[PDB]
RNA sequence: CACCAUGUUCAA
RNA sequence: AAGUGUGGAGAUCGAAGAUGAUUAGAGACCAUUGUAGUCCACACUGCAAACGAUGACACCCAUGAAUUGGGGAUCCUUACGUAUCUUUCUCAGCACGUUUUCUGUUUUCACGCGAAAGCUUUGAGGUUACAGUCUCAGGGGGGAGUAC
RNA sequence: AUGCUGUUGCUGUUAAAGGGUUCGUAGUUGAACUGUGGGCUGUUCCCGUCCAUUCGGAU
């Protein structure tokens, strides 16, 4: 039961995702990677930086 | 990765780092330039593991130097790698 | 038509074993690393049909570390999986 | 130093094919392993295969298709009588329904189901099944 | 072949004639097949015990 | 496994969906480096990780999803984790997709010691790392289970058979690759649709520290 | 009754797997000896011991001793199964190699020597098995000759269906705990070695737990 | 780091 | 290595030997010595656990740290990544870093093998599915490496 | 019986057994190549022009 209890109040999550908060500042990709997405076939994402 | 090596058709990358007679088919590592001389300027045709130390025929001079690979030009001269 | 027959044309032997998709190794009956594994055929749509494509790998080949090798060099094969991105 | 050509290279498919690969490169090759791997080829144990040209001694590529067990090679070259061939069978090959011992003939290199066929011996060369 | 010609048609012929193969077997595999009670049958002691001439196979042996 | 029978550019990865791996930093290896990942690499960044081709994660993770979608009674799918940043993960991609899971220790004899009363028989092994799942995977190489993996750049891939390449350590980035199958398993079997995004929040498969 | 555990002994109970060849075509393990005598008819199913010998175990206060038993089972038709149990009375490990020869049943291929006529009487290709050092060397036979082999190893092949066949041995076949288990390894490969008859492609199937899903998961 | 050698014959 | 011959050398350690001691005894260990020897030259010997208790020459053979010397770069993809610090003369230098590759000495690691211990591109693997070439030795324990 | 004489067919790290190392004759073994021909006739997707902007569409 507390057991029950605190399995409800931990299964709360907010109306921005954790992702949703990280693509709104930027991903900021490296180097290597950078240079791995212009070689696909999406290209390089929009909200994206180079650092 | 995704592509298996073909070991009839190797790929760029696996045979240009091979040693030159573990090649598939094997082949020279060495190559002539067109050397021209420091002062006297006329060219010369030097082979790139040159041991003997070449003469410049008409300045006289010797515009190359033997090492353990590929032999060392002088300073100040130019030179071309020549095709084939 | 697989298996021995008599001369007769009757089929002879009981159980025609399985065949490793990778290696044409005949599977065993007590080779327990053996693994069938099957994959949905979809459809346009991005929604899986009613039929899947069935891959069958020996145990020594996943014994090794080589069955992920394997997995891959078939479904591109089969034309399951993408060799490569397209030009951007 | 390198003795047999032959036994070198029916080694290297031999060692191959049990690890399960796709191809092998075999150094050096010769008329005559070209000539035992074709026979391999016409009953299908082995698949498309490929000589590169060197000014020296070839290499060949064969592709594998999981169907060989075993090939060696009999040395020294033996010589078999017609009469000799229901011996060499019980020895070397695993049943008398598969496999085949290839001989070199007259006629020429040829397994041993057709050299028993068109009435001929021949000195032993190797096996395969 | 020669000798599976002849001398394959001696070893069949003398399965029928002494009783140690009925006509149907024909093909020589059935030879192979022959066991030692398969030729006891054949002996004059069993036929007399078989034929009713004696009680026993012991009364034959006598006789 | 984004080729279709007829042909079709349904299952490939979108701008929308590698913005996510970006982000998750799912796609950093560790330094190390073995023989059995290494076409999966792309290339060695400075400070010497390991970036991962974001093709070959989407077509193996992909390719897990049409073996995971093509399995009735999807309780034959068992997914697992003895690592703790992936307990939370494992509990949420059963929940949607309908899978059983375990976490913590794995306790030997699960899969093969039959009068155990927690005596399962999956069809399909899902374990989070090669390495310290190293004993669910090894007694599925005794009862003839297949094996998936978010397979990090070193990792023994022996009994692995769809080997997926990402970055499993992480608390973030472990969670997204499970977000993303379950969003994908979902998908296949058409309970979700491809158009509009699925609403579910990826904040509850993180692992959260209870003290 | 016997109430089973495994999924394979739950489609074995509800006759939903029909026949042991259904079994060796998925490579899966047997897990409950109560499969096999439900496949396989009782009346057509033969099995005697082997060997039964002591091992014993040096303990304080003297010796520790158990007995090895060695069972050998399967009809006369290509099924053999060899198990090795111990226990410290004589019976328990009787009754528990039964148990076990019955686990280990696995499928013998058997072929011809020259011509196909009827049912095969030999293996199909010469084929040796190691345990220890004793390896023992199956070799096809003609047509009337019979089992040539010593008389571990011929017990053990006539229950296996193979009718004639040829018999050589290796090394230290006086230990007959591997002698035994080496006739065992011979006979299980006859399935493992690929001849062109097996060459062609086959249509794959469904495992017996994949398509009896819906059922199995009745039973909870 | 003083000295500290040995226990008849078979059998259980 | 010990040993031998003829010359040198002769510091130290030191078979033999001598004294102490320990011990039931001590012909031993331990302490103090001390001859031949140790060391060199020129001859002789050819006796090792002279070992990896593994004959030589080729072939194939999975993986990850290293190390020594040389060289080179900075539906099966038509190719690509470079730092550090010493520098008025055996100095167009030296060392390092990332990566190739040849040769050598190895190490924890896939098959496979073995009675096992273990071996494993450095095979003891590629072997009853037994043939690349040559060579040496073995055939229960002794007597005996003895006698002639 | 004895693959305990092994050509088929034995062993040699530890069970008996690789000889201390090189050179070396008799001996045995020894890399590739000069070629086996030809003619006729039988035997639904995806790629763009209208919508939309960290997730779509008719075509
Ligand atoms: O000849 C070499 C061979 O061509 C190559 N296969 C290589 O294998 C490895 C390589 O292993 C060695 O790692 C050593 C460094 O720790 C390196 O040695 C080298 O060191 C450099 C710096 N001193 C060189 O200057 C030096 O000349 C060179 N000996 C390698 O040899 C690894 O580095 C690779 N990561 C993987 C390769 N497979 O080894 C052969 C000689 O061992
Ligand atoms: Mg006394
Ligand atoms: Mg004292
Ligand atoms: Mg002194």
């Amino acid at each position: 039961l507390q057991e029950e209890e605190r399995e409800r109040r931990m299964d709360h999550a907010p109306a921005t995702s954790d992702v949703d908060k990280a693509i709104q500042s930027g991903v900021s990709v490296d180097k290597r990677t950078m240079q791995m997405l212009q070689r696909l076939e999406i290209g390089v994402p929009r909200r994206v930086k180079r650092a | 990765g995704f592509f298996d090596a073909d070991l009839s058709y190797p790929t760029v990358r696996t045979e240009r780092m091979k040693h030159k007679r573990r090649r598939l088919v094997q082949g020279p590592n060495s190559y002539f330039m067109d050397v021209s001389c420091p002062r006297c300027r006329q060219v010369t045709v030097v082979y790139s593991h040159a041991t003997t130390s070449v003469e410049c025929k008409g300045c006289s001079k010797k515009l190359c130097r033997p090492t353990g690979g590929k032999a060392l030009l002088v300073e100040g001269c130019g030179y071309r790698r020549k095709p084939d | 038509t697989i298996g021995m027959f008599n001369e007769e044309g009757e089929n002879v032997d009981l159980y025609i074993p399985r065949k490793c998709h990778a290696t044409n190794t005949l599977i065993e009956a007590h080779d327990h690393a053996a693994v069938q594994i099957s994959i949905a055929n979809v459809g346009p749509n991005g929604v899986i049909n009613g039929t899947t494509t069935t891959l069958c790998i020996a145990g020594y080949l996943r014994s090794q570390g080589e069955s992920d090798h394997a997995i891959n060099h078939i479904t591109i094969d089969r034309g399951i999986m993408r060799i490569k991105t397209g030009k951007p | 130093t390198m003795m047999s050509v032959l036994a070198n290279a029916l080694r290297t498919i031999a060692s191959a094919e049990r690890r399960g690969k796709r191809q092998v490169l075999i150094r050096p090759s010769s008329k005559v392993v070209v000539k035992f791997l074709q026979v391999m080829q016409k009953h299908g144990y082995i698949g498309e295969f490929e000589i590169i040209d060197d000014h020296r001694a070839g290499k060949i590529v064969v592709n594998l298709n999981g169907r060989l067990n075993k090939c060696g090679a009999i040395c020294p070259r033996f010589d078999c009588a017609t009469t000799d061939y229901e011996k060499w069978m019980k020895n070397i090959l695993p049943s008398r329904q598969f496999g085949f011992v290839v001989l070199t003939t007259s006629l020429g290199i040829m397994d041993h189901e057709e050299a028993r066929s068109r009435n001929t011996g021949g000195k032993v060369l190797g096996f395969f099944y | 072949h020669p000798r599976r010609l002849l001398e394959g048609s001696a070893i069949m012929r003398r399965c029928h004639e002494y009783g140690f193969l009925d006509e149907e077997k024909d093909k020589l595999d059935y030879v192979l097949s022959l066991t030692v009670p398969d030729i006891l049958e054949r002996r004059l002691q069993t036929i007399v015990f078989k034929a009713g001439l004696a009680k026993s196979v012991h009364h034959a042996r006598v006789l | 496994m984004t080729a279709v029978e007829s042909g079709s550019k349904v299952l490939r990865m979108k701008e929308s969906d590698a913005q996510k791996l970006l982000a998750m930093r799912c796609h950093i290896g560790t330094r190390n480096q073995s023989s059995a990942m290494k076409k999966y690499i792309y290339g060695r960044t400075a400070e010497g990780s390991h970036i991962i081709d974001l093709h070959m994660m989407w077509e193996k993770l992909i390719l897990a999803a049409r073996v995971i979608a093509a399995v009735e009674n999807p309780k034959d799918v068992c997914v697992c984790s003895s690592r703790l940043y992936g307990t939370r993960a494992i509990y949420k991609f059963s929940q949607h997709v309908g899978t059983s899971f375990h976490g913590g220790r794995f306790i030997p004899g699960t899969f093969t010691n039959q009068i155990q009363k927690k005596f399962v028989q999956p069809r399909v092994l899902v374990v989070t790392d090669p390495r310290t799942d190293h004993q669910a995977i090894r007694e599925a190489s005794l009862v003839n289970i297949p094996v998936i993996a978010l397979c990090d750049t070193d990792a023994p891939l022996e009994y692995v058979d769809i080997a997926i390449p990402c970055n499993n350590r992480g608390i973030k980035s472990i969670g997204m690759m499970y977000w993303l199958l379950a969003r994908e398993v979902l998908r296949l079997r058409g309970t979700i649709v491809r158009s509009v995004p699925w609403e579910e929040k990826v904040d509850l498969f993180f692992y959260r520290d209870p003290n | 009754e016997w109430v089973p555990c495994t999924k394979l002994g739950r489609l074995v109970k509800a006759q939903k797997v029909t026949s042991l060849e259904e079994i060796f075509l998925f490579s899966m393990p047997i897990k409950e000896h109560q499969i096999v005598d439900t496949l396989i008819a009782e009346g057509q199913l033969h099995d005697e011991m082997m060997k039964i010998y002591p091992v014993q175990k040096a303990t304080s206060a003297g010796q520790r001793t158990r007995f090895k038993a060695f069972n050998v089972v399967g009809d006369c038709d290509g099924h053999i199964g060899i198990g090795a149990r111990v226990g410290k009375e004589v019976s328990l490990a009787i009754r528990a190699s039964m148990i076990a020869a019955k686990l280990n049943i696995v499928p013998v291929r058997r072929g011809y020597w020259g011509n196909k006529i009827g049912e095969p009487h030999t293996i199909p290709m010469k084929v040796t098995g190691k345990c220890g050092s004793v390896a023992v060397r199956l070799v096809p036979a003609p047509r009337g000759t019979g089992i040539v082999a010593a008389p571990v190893p011929k017990k053990i092949l006539e229950f296996a269906g193979v009718e004639d066949v040829y018999t050589s041995s290796r090394g230290k076949t006086r230990t007959h705990g591997n002698l035994i288990m080496a006739t065992f390894y011979a006979l299980r490969k006859t399935y493992g070695f690929l001849t062109p008859d097996l060459w062609a492609e086959t249509e794959p199937s469904r495992d017996p737990t994949d398509e009896h899903a819906e059922l199995l998961a009745e039973m909870t």
